């Protein structure tokens, strides 16, 4: 029955929206997360009777029948807004001001882009993210490093015991896309490029519309609980309304088949 | 030709990945979208599972 | 003859029968129409059976005229 | 297409190996290290 | 059967399930926390091991 086959789609859409809201609430304290919002779209409409015109000055209603089909989730867009900055006081944390992601090389050769700034030094000195994935420019850090400093344009330098002067050890550039929304997101907070976004371009921070770098701070998730709760309430109410629709059509079908 | 019998039929399956929970057990694994762990079935021929 | 009424179609990209847009076509049958057709056909069947029975009885009775 | 999430999990726990404040003890055998290093 | 991919169709096999059974009950031998009772004759094990 069309009523059941439509209410099923309605309930599925509400379930997916609730799942998106639940995920947004769940990963709220994670670093460098951009919230998501799912947009739905109605299917095509079938015309059973054409709206036959009258034009008889009778002020009559248009007599045209047009049954709907249902609703499908078309996309889940993420909002690439600048989140707040929390201080961890760790000398090897980078927070990006503006737009752009670091380039991270996956173990299978490909490159993934991430915005989460939380870096730890591996056994060999290469600057890697928590999880083992390393940075593509491959910044190296020597032993017996008194203190590590990172500049505002992605220049990373360290000071030794003497020489009365810091010595640079590498450069920390970052990549930008033409449409950051059209990126496919995989775990470990990694984003990879699809046909929706353009080819990435690499630049030093502060140039070509690339944000600066702050040392000792990380970017918190931009999740808005005050609106997540409201969306949850509306989702629950819509779910109940669709359940009522299913119950009504079931009751009338049972009455039909009673005789 | 008016009579048209009806017989039930089942296609292969639905491959939508299920919801996963974090139990922190050292050796519990969850696959990717189209992953499959290979095991040795009773007859000997290899099989795939999740 | 098969009906020419438009057929219902639902959005299910999973099924291989779905076309480019994912719309899979299903039969358009009015269950109420079918129930009423069954009832009317049964009633007409009974009426014709009874008419045949009455005509047979009348023929058998007039077979012995006299 | 669209992507649906699944949850959050801890990945690592990092210690802040900064320099701590010193408090006097008057004990001639208490040693506080200043800078980098560990006793074996 | 054999579709041979002559036209886009779907398989017609029919398999019926049987149900679900409990297969195992496993204990998560993690390391529990330590409660301080200040008693003189209580022992807490750190790591893996068992008394006899």
């Amino acid at each position: 029955i069309s009523s059941l086959w439509i209410a099923k789609t309605g309930l599925d859409a509400q379930q997916t929206n609730m799942d998106v809201i639940a995920n947004n609430l769940a990963n709220v304290s994670t670093n460098g997360f951009k919230r998501q919002r799912a947009v739905f779209e109605d299917l095509l409409y079938q015309t059973i009777r054409q709206p036959g015109a009258q034009s008889s000055e009778q002020t009559t209603l248009p007599s045209g029948l047009q049954i709907g089909t249902g609703v499908r989730p078309v996309a889940t867009e993420r909002l690439h807004s600048q989140g707040n900055l929390s201080q961890t006081n760790n000398s090897k944390d980078v927070a990006i001001k503006g737009q752009g992601f670091f380039q991270v090389m996956l173990p299978d050769g490909t490159s993934a882009y991430t915005r989460d700034g939380s870096f730890q030094v591996d056994q060999n000195g290469q600057l890697v993210t928590a999880g083992g994935f390393q940075v593509q420019p491959a910044i190296t850090i020597p032993a017996n490093a008194l203190s590590i400093t990172i500049g505002r344009d992605g220049v990373v330098s360290v000071t030794q015991q003497g020489q009365a002067a810091p010595v640079q050890v590498g450069q920390l550039n970052l990549t930008t896309f033409m449409n950051d929304t059209g990126l496919e997101s995989i775990g470990e907070n990694l984003y990879i490029e699809t046909q929706s976004s353009g080819a990435p371009n690499e630049s030093t921070p502060g140039l070509n519309g690339a944000g600066l770098l702050y040392q000792g701070y990380v970017e918190t998730s931009n999740v808005n609980v005050a609106e997540e709760l409201v969306n949850m309430i509306q989702v629950q109410r819509a779910y109940e309304i669709n359940s009522k629709a299913v119950s009504t059509t079931d009751q009338m079908l049972q009455k039909l088949t009673q005789l | 030709a008016t009579r048209t019998l009806v017989t039930a039929s089942t296609p292969g399956a639905d491959m939508t990945p299920g919801q996963l929970d974090y139990t922190s057990r050292p050796l519990d694994v969850a696959l990717q979208q189209d992953g499959w762990l290979v095991v040795q079935a009773a007859d000997g021929a290899e099989g795939y599972t999740r | 003859i098969e009906s020419q009424a438009p057929e219902k179609l639902v959005y299910e990209p999973g099924n291989p029968l779905a076309d480019a847009n994912g719309y899979v076509k299903m039969p358009n049958v009015d269950v109420v129409g079918e129930m009423v057709n069954t009832m009317s056909a049964s009633r007409s069947y009974q009426a014709n059976i009874e008419v045949l029975n009455t005509v047979k009885s009348m023929m058998l009775k007039t077979l012995t005229l006299g």
